[PDB]
Protein backbone atom coordinates (compact mmCIF):
# COMPACT_ATOMS: atom_id res chain seq x y z
CA UNK A 1 0.00 0.00 0.00
CA UNK A 2 1.27 3.58 -1.15
CA UNK A 3 0.30 5.80 1.91
CA UNK A 4 0.37 9.21 1.17
CA UNK A 5 -0.82 12.48 3.42
CA UNK A 6 -1.34 15.61 2.34
CA UNK A 7 -2.72 18.80 4.19
CA UNK A 8 -6.35 20.42 2.62
CA UNK A 9 -5.94 23.98 3.79
CA UNK A 10 -3.13 25.96 5.86
CA UNK A 11 -2.52 22.58 8.20
CA UNK A 12 -6.61 22.49 8.66
CA UNK A 13 -8.19 19.09 7.82
CA UNK A 14 -5.25 16.76 7.50
CA UNK A 15 -5.57 14.02 5.15
CA UNK A 16 -4.86 10.29 4.50
CA UNK A 17 -4.92 8.82 1.44
CA UNK A 18 -3.77 5.40 0.11
CA UNK A 19 -4.08 2.93 -2.42
CA UNK A 20 -2.97 -0.21 -4.13
CA UNK A 21 -1.93 -0.85 -7.78
CA UNK A 22 -3.81 -4.78 -8.46
CA UNK A 23 -5.47 -5.90 -10.41
CA UNK A 24 -7.28 -10.13 -10.50
CA UNK A 25 -8.73 -12.68 -12.79
CA UNK A 26 -10.49 -16.24 -12.29
CA UNK A 27 -8.25 -18.03 -15.07
CA UNK A 28 -9.86 -19.25 -18.05
CA UNK A 29 -8.20 -21.26 -20.50
CA UNK A 30 -10.77 -22.06 -23.68
CA UNK A 31 -14.14 -20.91 -22.22
CA UNK A 32 -13.89 -23.12 -19.00
CA UNK A 33 -12.74 -22.08 -15.54
CA UNK A 34 -9.09 -24.31 -14.22
CA UNK A 35 -9.36 -24.68 -11.10
CA UNK A 36 -12.78 -23.37 -8.92
CA UNK A 37 -16.34 -25.78 -8.96
CA UNK A 38 -19.00 -22.97 -7.90
CA UNK A 39 -21.59 -25.22 -6.23
CA UNK A 40 -24.58 -22.91 -6.03
CA UNK A 41 -26.87 -24.01 -3.48
CA UNK A 42 -30.46 -22.86 -1.63
CA UNK A 43 -29.34 -20.88 1.73
CA UNK A 44 -32.13 -19.53 3.25
CA UNK A 45 -31.99 -16.92 5.96
CA UNK A 46 -32.42 -19.24 9.25
CA UNK A 47 -33.47 -15.91 10.86
CA UNK A 48 -36.69 -14.62 9.13
CA UNK A 49 -36.46 -11.72 11.40
CA UNK A 50 -33.08 -9.61 9.83
CA UNK A 51 -34.06 -6.82 7.65
CA UNK A 52 -32.70 -7.86 4.59
CA UNK B 1 22.76 61.37 -9.65
CA UNK B 2 18.37 62.32 -9.32
CA UNK B 3 15.96 64.98 -10.38
CA UNK B 4 13.59 63.62 -8.35
CA UNK B 5 13.20 61.42 -4.90
CA UNK B 6 10.15 58.92 -4.51
CA UNK B 7 8.83 57.38 -1.13
CA UNK B 8 6.55 54.93 -0.50
CA UNK B 9 3.56 54.30 2.14
CA UNK B 10 2.16 51.04 3.08
CA UNK B 11 -1.32 51.25 4.32
CA UNK B 12 -2.75 48.92 6.75
CA UNK B 13 -4.70 45.30 6.27
CA UNK B 14 -8.18 45.50 6.19
CA UNK B 15 -10.31 42.36 5.46
CA UNK B 16 -12.97 39.94 6.98
CA UNK B 17 -11.43 36.92 8.98
CA UNK B 18 -12.88 33.76 8.47
CA UNK B 19 -14.44 32.78 11.40
CA UNK B 20 -15.29 29.06 11.52
CA UNK B 21 -13.97 26.10 9.99
CA UNK B 22 -14.53 27.43 6.06
CA UNK B 23 -11.28 27.09 4.04
CA UNK B 24 -9.12 30.61 3.68
CA UNK B 25 -6.84 29.88 1.16
CA UNK B 26 -7.78 32.03 -2.08
CA UNK B 27 -8.83 34.59 0.54
CA UNK B 28 -5.61 37.21 0.39
CA UNK B 29 -5.24 40.54 0.80
CA UNK B 30 -3.80 42.94 -1.77
CA UNK B 31 -0.88 44.80 0.42
CA UNK B 32 -2.29 48.26 -1.05
CA UNK B 33 0.53 50.55 -1.82
CA UNK B 34 0.80 54.64 -1.44
CA UNK B 35 3.36 56.51 -3.03
CA UNK B 36 4.96 60.33 -3.68
CA UNK B 37 7.72 61.81 -5.57
CA UNK B 38 9.76 65.03 -4.35
CA UNK B 39 11.08 66.77 -7.38
CA UNK B 40 14.53 68.38 -6.98
CA UNK B 41 15.74 72.32 -7.82
CA UNK B 42 18.12 74.80 -6.96
CA UNK B 43 17.81 78.21 -6.02
CA UNK B 44 20.74 80.97 -6.00
CA UNK B 45 21.40 84.54 -5.47
CA UNK B 46 24.06 87.20 -5.47
CA UNK B 47 24.64 90.34 -3.93
CA UNK B 48 27.47 93.23 -5.20
CA UNK B 49 29.76 95.39 -2.82
CA UNK B 50 30.54 96.96 -6.10
CA UNK B 51 32.06 99.69 -7.02
CA UNK B 52 36.42 100.45 -6.63
CA UNK B 53 35.11 104.00 -5.83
Amino acid sequence: YDWQEETKDYGNEPTVASGFIAGIKKTRFNDRDFGVISIDTYAKDPNPNNPA
Amino acid sequence: AGDRVSFDLSVRLRGQPTFGDDRVEGKEENLKFYTDEVIIDQVRHSVSAGGRM
